[PDB]
């Protein structure tokens, strides 16, 4: 099971590989 | 005649990491509330207050680098400097370099705005509300 | 990331970052009153007597232990038990290498050993001075713990009568080895100083030293 921080990390990340498609448009 | 509680505090002194026991030679319950190798020392609080003001709030990168040797978590910053300055969303604060004693009086008065507005949670002012 | 499970339209790829900030929002405020509460101050599952050490024992010095150890208990361990991360993993023979001799003058031994290594444990402990005595066997799905014994348990520390060699699972589908065994071992020493090498958070009991690259 994860923790607090290791979700906030992938939710992070994914926030900025999704910006990044967002941003690719 | 073996006292089983001094032998523990006695014994974690001259063995345990500096995280587990605390000088005093009882035990750091806030260690092992944090999986291992998460754990946030209290000499990573200090580096960290130390990096905003030599690198200010946004450079977590910069910071990272400085402080922890590439080693912290830029997210376990991100957040941890909310709690310094007592709110949820910092985005205001960005790129700001902050003193030391300049964060307390801006948690303080963050904490205090926060409880004016019953939008205060957790010693954390809630700017953002979902 | 992963790159094929996400979207690739603009309506889509917006749609899942506006939800993202939410759980944000969602996941920052539960690790602020989880901060909050391990601040000020919470108590963890492990109990006080407790003794951890986070070390790998290729390179922790024993003798660090052994002088601290005569320091303060006055005398060698009484029971040592192990489970050896067989081949995360330490080569058999590192694990062979271990000063286990140094450690423990007079008492018993406990380790566990899966049916691959089960020879090997015999003759690893026969090395470290032991003598095979008997075998506690965990029902889950077998794993078996060897025990050993040197020098002198004559003394009335040790109980000759000790508990059913036989355990169970506390929990189905479990991984973890059983707590009985700390019983066992209560049973045969009461308040007797202990070793756990290759020792995990939740093999954390009190009167117990623990030594753990994980702890
Ligand atoms: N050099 C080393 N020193 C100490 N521990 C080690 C090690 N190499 C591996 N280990 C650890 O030994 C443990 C084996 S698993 C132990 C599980 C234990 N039976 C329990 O569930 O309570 C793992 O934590 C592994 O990280």
């Amino acid at each position: 099971k994860f923790t607090n921080l290791e979700i906030l990390t992938h939710l992070y990340n994914l926030k900025a590989e999704i910006v990044r498609r967002l941003a690719e448009q | 005649p073996l006292d089983f509680t001094q032998y523990a505090k006695n014994m974690r002194k001259d063995l345990s990491n500096q995280d587990i026991c605390l000088e005093d030679g009882a035990l750091n319950h806030s260690y092992f509330l944090t999986k291992k190798g998460q754990y946030w020392t209290p000499l990573n609080q200090k580096a960290l207050q130390r990096g905003i003001e030599l690198f200010g709030v946004g450079n977590w990168k910069e910071i990272n680098y400085d402080e922890f040797s590439g080693k912290a978590n830029i997210v376990e910053l991100e957040l941890r400097t909310c709690m310094i300055l007592g709110i949820n969303d910092i985005t205001e604060y960005y790129g700001k370099k902050i003193s030391e004693e300049e964060q307390e009086e801006i948690k303080k008065s963050n904490i205090a705005k926060g409880k004016k507005e019953n939008k205060l949670k957790d010693n954390i002012y809630q700017k953002l509300q979902q | 990331d992963y790159l094929d499970r996400l979207p690739k339209s603009k309506k889509g790829l917006q749609g899942l970052l506006q939800d993202i900030e939410k759980r944000i929002l969602h996941y920052k405020q539960l690790f602020f009153k989880e901060q909050n509460e391990i601040a000020n101050g919470k108590r963890s599952m492990v109990p006080d007597n407790s003794i951890p050490i986070c070390s790998d024992v290729t390179k922790l010095n024993f003798q660090a232990l052994i002088d601290a150890q005569m320091r303060h208990a006055g005398k060698m361990f009484d029971v040592i038990m192990m489970d050896p991360p067989w081949q995360d993993s330490l080569s058999d023979e590192k694990i062979q290498n271990m000063p286990i001799q140094s450690l423990q003058q007079d008492g018993f031994i406990f380790v566990w050993a899966i049916n691959a290594k089960y020879r090997v444990t015999i003759k690893m402990i026969e090395n470290w001075g032991y003598k095979l005595v008997d075998e506690i066997t965990w029902v889950k799905a077998k794993e078996s713990c060897l025990i050993g014994v040197k020098g002198d348990v004559d003394n009335g520390r040790f109980k000759k009568n000790i508990a059913s060699d036989v355990i169970f699972s506390e929990r189905r589908g479990q991984s973890q080895k059983p707590e009985e065994i700390y019983q066992y071992i209560n049973q045969l020493c009461p308040n007797g100083n202990y070793l756990e090498i290759f020792a995990r958070r939740n093999n954390l009991h009190d009167n117990w030293v623990s030594i753990g690259n994980e702890l």
